[PDB]
């Protein structure tokens, strides 16, 4: 359920060109937000 | 070109509705919370009644309010009425009891998509049409389910057959634990203390030929399955027990699709009644009983009273719900930084239910059969 | 060409109307397009019953299917011959009726 | 057939088929009609006819309903014999085998 | 072309301020949903 991805803390956006939803982790999103190989989190 | 188009196309069509057409609305306010309460009122003698005011008549507490409660038996009322001496210190002291009814109301909805090159590049013209149809009958389907789940789920009276006693006992391996008519009886007795009023009037007879007289019953839904074990169902004296229709259509009046009557109960059959498929035990030499999805399949047997059904509508003007579409045709409508030349439809509707089960005396008796 | 084409439009809940536009109440895309199914089986159908929220948003997506329907037409004949010798000489001289 | 055999056709094709083409025949004043059910025509061979005559119900009463039982009380439809649970027996001279 | 995308089965999200398009895999959703490093794939 979506509240249950709500109230865990991620959020959500809406996959327009097909597809349903995709849910961004706390790890995922500083992932995501990395430029070169000295800025995403230090696990990956 | 190699062949014909027929335009005509071939639809199936909406399964008549049975359940919605008995319920009753509760209005709920907006600007409150979603939930619904009510306080029912237990009798003093009956044996719900639980209270810590109970100090014996010649005597001190007890931790029985309720007298004898609802014991029935002469061994007992004697020694536990209210008796009392010509000294009038202390008596039984009664209390009262009030329960406590919670009813939720829960969200619904649909949505689905198309694209203009869909609608406008197809084989058929009408499919704009058919989708509609087709989303609007499901709705009306789902909607429906919802109802029976809960009433199914909450029914007091629940009677197994033979020494059953649970879903899982239930078999046909052995002696196949089927409705007996001694069974059927039973329901209607213990529904005849109280509660489910008497739906109809006892039939008088008219004059005919083949015509009999049936006695006062009450609504009985049954899925299609089982109607034949009902049929070929003997008395005591080894007649007919399945009274058909057609033997006092000419009397009395009809409800929609009935079969016949059994005892204190008109057989109702629903085309969509949902069934304990595959819940019962594990089917090793399985007797050839159509109840057979993995394990034995359970049927019930539903006799809904007229007061164990409040559904409540959030803002539904006196229905069981309102279904609130919005179309959002291709085109400038669906223009936007997402889509910024508009090849993009949408259809969404949303619904709101809720039921309560009030005063649970509703029947609701298993059967694995066929 | 001798062959007749139809359509016939299955209902959104039965188990025929197999479509990959099927997206769950938690947003991600399911494969059983047909929710809840045709299955009566009240064991599984309160689990996928189309649970919305406060919130709202891309969840519980249908499809729907249609079916071909094909026909056929065929031909069909006989004949018999006779003889001018036959008709004449016979002794009944209504044979050709 | 069986009479069980037989109405275990009424109820699943009841949960489809086309209505009860023929209505439910109600009871008549007369002093040996019988009341029959709504049916569908049902397409018989001649030689099955004494097969169903002598047919027994789950009671061990008879289960055929000679037509002139309710001749009265309704219609009777072309080359109709009788009726059987929710089936009216019609007889066709040329059913195949 | 889009259409390449979806047959590849994958799915695409819109940009609103300067991507137009972005394309999401299932491996870096599974990995864009994630909390902490508990909840990447054995890959990462």
């Amino acid at each position: 359920d979506v509240d249950a991805i709500l109230a865990d803390g991620k959020q959500a956006v809406a996959v327009k060109h097909g597809g349903g939803l995709v849910v961004v982790g706390e790890l995922g999103a500083q992932v995501l937000a990395a430029k070169d190989v000295s800025e995403l989190p230090d696990g990956v | 070109r190699l062949d014909y188009y027929y335009k005509k196309a071939l639809v199936d069509a909406a399964k008549e509705m049975y359940f919605g057409q008995l319920a009753e609305v509760t209005n709920m306010p907006k600007n409150m919370g979603k939930q619904i309460k009510l306080y029912h009122y237990v009798p003093l003698l009956d044996d719900r009644n639980v209270n810590d005011q109970g100090i014996d008549a010649a005597g001190a507490t007890i931790a029985n309010g309720n007298l004898y409660g609802s014991s029935k038996d002469i061994g007992t009322i004697p020694s536990k009425l209210p008796a009392l001496t010509e000294n009038g210190g202390r008596v039984n002291r009664v209390g009262f009891t009030r329960i406590q009814l919670i009813g939720s109301i829960k969200k619904f909805g649909f949505f689905y998509e198309w694209t203009q090159e869909a609608m406008d590049f197809d084989t058929d013209e009408e499919l704009d049409s058919h989708l509609i149809q087709e989303a609007v009958k499901g709705a009306n389907e789902i909607t429906e389910d919802q109802l029976q789940i809960d009433l199914l789920n909450g029914a007091g009276v629940v009677r197994y057959p033979g020494a059953a006693t649970s879903n899982a006992d239930m078999t046909g391996e052995g002696t196949a634990t089927v409705v007996t008519y001694e069974g059927l009886v039973k329901m209607g007795i213990t529904l005849n203390d109280n509660l489910c009023p008497m739906q109809t009037k006892l039939i008088a007879g008219s004059l005919m030929t083949d015509t009999r007289t049936i006695q006062g019953a009450r609504a009985l839904y049954i899925g299609s399955e089982l109607e034949l074990q009902l049929r070929k169902m003997k008395d005591p004296f080894d007649n007919a027990a399945f009274i058909p229709v057609q033997q006092y259509a000419d009397a009395g009046n009809l409800l929609k699709g009935e079969i016949g009557s059994i005892a204190s109960f008109r057989v109702i059959v629903v085309p969509k009644m949902l069934k304990w498929a595959g819940a019962g035990a594990t089917v090793t030499t399985n007797p050839g009983y159509y109840a057979t999805s993995g394990k034995y399949d359970v049927f019930p047997m539903l006799c809904v009273g007229s007061g164990s059904f409040t559904t409540i509508g959030f803002q539904t003007d006196g229905k069981t719900v309102k279904f609130t579409t919005y179309t959002k045709k291709p085109g400038i409508e669906t223009v936007s930084y997402a889509d910024p030349y508009g090849e993009m439809g949408l259809t969404s509707i949303k619904w709101y239910y809720g039921s309560l089960i009030l005063r649970p005396e509703w029947i609701a008796l298993f059967k694995t059969v066929a």
